[PDB]
């Protein structure tokens, strides 16, 4: 229940992705668990809210992460890849440019399990997850938020 | 057997490796969620 940042594993083991365990919430991106119960030691979370368009799913509670981009700083994705210790890569994002507003984008392109990784500000607030995104052969993440 | 497993704090790095470019590029969501170019 420990606030951090968690490799997600399915069973040899496979990580299929990461997420954030913040105020007793478990985050993460629908596409790496697909609504799916997840065992933490001997306990089971069930998931909470989910939403397919978002890309986002919580577990034990409503999604708590509200810090955004603030459009002109550079940020920090905490990568967790497989099979190596988490690693912060720092870059200034871009934008995807919608009908409905500006969301940051991080031009970075790592492997499939680090899906669900959180990209922060200075302040170490998570201002959204990393990997639902676009080609350009080269891989964009938006940089998607929950609402709390 | 989906399960969690810690990984780290959340927390900023001040001699992190810094790379990637910025890209501005029109998008468009579908209900699937899914990202694609626009033109």
């Amino acid at each position: 229940t420990t606030d951090g940042v968690y490799r997600v594993m399915t069973r040899g083991s496979t990580q299929v992705g990461v997420g954030v365990m913040q105020e007793g919430v478990f985050h993460t991106m629908w596409h790496v668990t697909k609504g799916a119960a997840l065992r933490s030691g001997e306990g089971r979370l069930d998931p909470y809210w989910g939403d397919v368009k978002q890309d986002l799913v919580s577990y034990c509670g409503p999604w708590k992460l509200d810090a955004a981009w603030d459009g002109l700083s550079e940020v920090q994705l905490l990568a967790v890849p497989p099979g190596e210790r988490a690693k912060n890569i720092q870059t200034l994002p871009g934008i995807f440019k919608t009908k409905d507003g500006d969301i940051g984008a991080v031009a970075l392109d790592y492997p499939a399990g680090t899906s669900g990784s959180p990209i922060l500000d200075k302040s170490g607030r998570v201002i959204g997850l990393y990997g639902n995104g676009v080609v350009i052969g080269s891989y964009v993440s938006a940089i998607t938020q929950g609402k709390r | 057997d989906m399960y969690i497993e810690r990984a780290g704090d959340i927390t900023w790095e001040k001699d992190a490796e810094v790379t990637g470019n910025s890209p501005r590029l029109d998008v468009a969501l579908d209900e699937s969620g899914d990202f694609s170019l626009v033109e």
